[PDB]
């Protein structure tokens, strides 16, 4: 599970 | 394994090149992938009135091929996420960007996103195929069928600015028949679909209970919520006092309980010591009780996680020498018999369930096409495939085949697309 704001 | 390639000459679909000025809040976009070592990174959502958006060429799903000028197929996650945030507030980043690859679609399904996709060049061939003398049905089908239901959304919204007319009111005015019937259905989201349908099955005190509850006993927590949700905007009432009104007494009860989707979750552990409780409780409940105690068997059923329940049919066997199905028919009669054999089906084997339904309205005499049409739109992008395979271990013959025996014409096209297979 990879999630990130950018 | 889903498609993975280091080389962008490997890679299928179209590119985009856009530049991107970071804000104080970075540039507006959450990426997903890079942690299996052969993984896109793809865009997983997008920061409304935020750099990426406002810019209007990145997309969901979207494949990051390079940033600033190099490769980062291959990348992890780590990688990519510090490249950009070491970019200084006011500094742009250059994207490249291929569409093309899905992004979260269920591999059970039996209709897939078009790779090639261009909105637009549909719009424009269902609206040449609409204007044809004597409707060009098979174009329409042809082009619709092998849209995914977010495309579908996409073709609608291009073909209303390139016409100024809705697409859905244009083909209600086209098509006619069952035929009409599939390409309104596909035309809708999931929600829209569902609470249409749902709306429909309570039409008045003629309610279709066999629909509302194949809807409400089959759709998982999150399918619910969104149901509810739309119901509301759609209806302008709660879905759950409709229910109420055209519904009464345990049949009611049950309803309701499941329709407001507050299952449990799927537990992190398997609780062997409350599923032989569970067990117990419901054969205390019913089959080794004068008459039966209805509201324990709504609270059991209702609320623990499916997989909690699939284990606590099997242990029911150890207590009752009829299984959960057979004392249902034992103990329950009319309507709410018929809810609870319903929702039994579809905690055990959602796939298998359908597949009887399927077979139910082919089977005979004529066609219930109200179901087998519900079915081929609502499960086609879920598990049409489990529902295949099962329905031909079964029964022997395919899905495909029992279609092909009881529809005809461009209907039976457009349902054998749903399907899928060439059989
Ligand atoms: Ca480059
Ligand atoms: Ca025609
Ligand atoms: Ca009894
Ligand atoms: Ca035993
Ligand atoms: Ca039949």
């Amino acid at each position: 599970l990879p999630s990130t704001t950018l | 394994k889903p498609f993975f390639t280091r080389n962008p000459s490997e890679l299928k679909g179209k590119f985009i090149h856009t530049k991107l000025r970071k804000s104080s809040r970075g540039f507006g976009f959450t990426v997903v992938g890079g942690d299996e070592p052969d993984e896109f990174l793809q865009i997983k959502s997008l920061v409304l009135d935020g750099p990426a958006a406002l810019d209007g060429k990145m997309e969901t799903g979207d494949v990051i091929v390079s940033v600033n000028d190099t490769c980062v197929l291959g990348h992890t996650h780590a990688q990519v996420v510090k490249i950009f945030q070491s970019i200084p507030i006011g500094a742009s980043v250059d994207l490249e960007l291929c569409r093309g690859y899905p992004l979260g679609s269920s591999a059970y399904g039996s209709v897939k996103a078009y790779t090639n996709f261009d909105a637009e060049r549909d719009a424009l061939n269902i609206e040449t195929a609409i204007k044809t003398k004597g409707v060009d049905e098979v174009t329409i089908v042809n082009i619709l069928t092998n849209r995914s239901n977010e495309q579908r959304q996409d073709i609608a919204f291009a073909y209303q600015r390139r016409t100024k007319k809705e697409l859905a009111s244009a083909l209600k005015s086209a098509l006619s028949g069952h035929l009409e019937t599939v390409i309104l259905g596909l035309l809708k989201t999931p929600a829209q679909y569902d609470a249409s349908e749902l709306k429909a099955s309570m039409k008045g005190l003629g309610t279709d209970e066999d629909s509302l509850i194949e809807i409400i006993c089959s759709r998982t927590n999150q399918e619910l919520q969104e149901i509810n949700r739309v119901y509301k905007e759609m209806y302008k009432t709660d879905l759950e006092k409709d229910i109420i009104s055209d519904t009464s007494g345990d049949f009611r009860k049950l309803m309701v309980a499941l329709a407001k989707g507050r299952r449990a979750e799927d537990g992190s552990v398997i609780d062997y010591e409350l599923i032989d409780q569970d067990a117990r409780d419901l054969y205390d409940a019913g089959v080794k009780r004068k008459g039966t105690d209805v509201p324990k068997w709504i609270s059991i059923m209702t609320e623990r996680s499916v997989p909690h329940l699939q284990k606590v049919f099997d242990r029911y066997k150890s207590y009752s020498p009829y299984d959960m199905l057979e004392s249902i028919r034992k103990e329950v009669k009319g309507d709410l018999e018929n809810a609870f054999l319903n929702l039994v089906q579809c905690i055990q084997n959602k796939p298998l369930y359908f597949a009887d339904r399927l077979y139910d309205s082919m089977k005979g005499k004529g066609t219930r096409d109200k179901v087998l049409i519900r079915i081929m739109v609502s499960r086609s992008e879920v598990d049409m495939l489990k529902i295949r395979s099962e329905f031909k271990r079964k029964y022997g013959k395919s899905l495909y085949y029992y279609i092909q025996q009881d529809t005809k014409g461009d209907y039976q096209k457009a349902l054998l697309y749903l399907c899928g297979g060439d059989d």
